[PDB]
């Protein structure tokens, strides 16, 4: 096997960065008065 | 303006509910799954360790990945760090269960109470995992990862080896551990408002 | 705390909470099945699937 890690990683920061996103975007919303 | 401000309120906390169900979710994924570390090109053997179970090669142009470790026999489990690091992954785990247990007390108990307990209970579940994966690297000078990856690697020293997915699965964990427990904190005093 | 109350009063919850003991029974109710629910889920998941 390839021993390669790009598409695991890449996937893995994705998944990360839509969740932080999403955390990020309920945080906004709180601090928007 | 008060239905509009109820309405987003009880929409966060449903989107924060279901932020924590995945939050526990990436907890039990990174505690059962052994993929912490993992072999490199330069690596003498192919392999992959976790918190307790590793998996190193056999050493002939072959797969041959020995599953040996278990957190139920601490014997197996190379380093007194990484024993560490299992109970404190655990303890955090416990920790966000207990609050998918306590959701159930908002039939109940009063919103802002249940917020703030969670959010306590999260901010320890942060912390817990924070000390897990800071002294989860001390564990490599152990016999096993150092014959795993190479002279090399040492207390907080890689060497060849590479971080595999759940070790920047845990640290993503962390963090939105705590943007998630600041968010129950900050919810908890707005149920007041 | 930028709200603008203390650090105690702004985290933890020195305002009433203890008094509510009487609803102790209603919590457990609803709050024992579940952890034994939650706990029969990771432990079954974790030794079939994932284990
Ligand atoms: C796979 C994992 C499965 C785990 C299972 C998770 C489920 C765990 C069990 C039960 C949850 C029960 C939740 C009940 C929520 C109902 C909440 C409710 O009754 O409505 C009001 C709003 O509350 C609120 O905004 C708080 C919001 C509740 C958020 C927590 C519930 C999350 C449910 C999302 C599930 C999605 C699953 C999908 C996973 C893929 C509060 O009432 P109330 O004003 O009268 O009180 C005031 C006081 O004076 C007297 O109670
Ligand atoms: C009471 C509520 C709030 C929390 C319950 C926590 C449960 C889900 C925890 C507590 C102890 C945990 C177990 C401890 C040890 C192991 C061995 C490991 O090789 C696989 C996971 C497994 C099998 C865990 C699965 C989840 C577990 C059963
Ligand atoms: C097991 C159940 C443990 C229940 C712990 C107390 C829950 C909240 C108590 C009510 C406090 C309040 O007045 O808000
Ligand atoms: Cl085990």
């Amino acid at each position: 096997d390839s021993r390669d890690y790009s598409t695991e990683l890449s996937v893995t920061v994705a998944v990360g960065a839509s969740l932080l996103f999403l955390n990020i975007l309920a945080f906004a919303a709180l601090y928007y008065k | 303006y008060h239905e509009h401000y109820m309405r987003n309120s009880r929409a966060i906390g449903v989107l924060w509910a279901i932020f924590t169900i995945c939050f526990a979710i990436i907890n039990v994924v990174v505690f059962i799954q052994p993929y912490w570390v993992g072999d490199s090109v330069s690596t003498p053997k192919p392999g992959y360790f976790g918190l307790f179970h590793y998996c190193v090669g056999s050493g002939l142009a072959g797969r041959e990945l020995t599953c040996r470790g278990s957190f139920t026999d601490f014997s197996t489990i190379p380093s007194s760090a990484f024993k560490a690091a299992a109970f404190f992954v655990l303890l955090s785990m416990v920790l966000i269960l207990g609050c998918i247990t306590c959701f159930s007390l908002f039939f109940f108990c009063n919103t802002a109470t249940v917020y703030k307990i969670c959010a306590w209970m999260q901010l320890l579940a942060a912390l817990c995992l924070v000390l897990g994966c800071m002294i989860f690297p001390d564990g490599w000078d152990a016999e096993t990862i150092r014959d795993m990856c190479g002279a090399k690697t040492g207390k907080y020293s890689l060497g060849d080896c590479s971080v595999r997915w759940a070790y920047i699965l845990a640290i993503i964990g962390i963090l939105n551990a705590l943007i998630l427990s600041f968010l129950a904190f900050v919810l908890g005093n707005r149920q007041t408002d | 705390c930028l709200d603008g109350k203390d650090c105690a009063s702004f985290f933890c919850c020195f305002e009433d909470c203890h008094i509510r003991i009487a609803k102790m029974d209603s919590y457990a109710r609803i709050f024992f099945p579940t952890a034994f629910c939650l706990f029969n889920l990771v432990y079954w998941v974790s030794y079939l699937y994932l284990g």
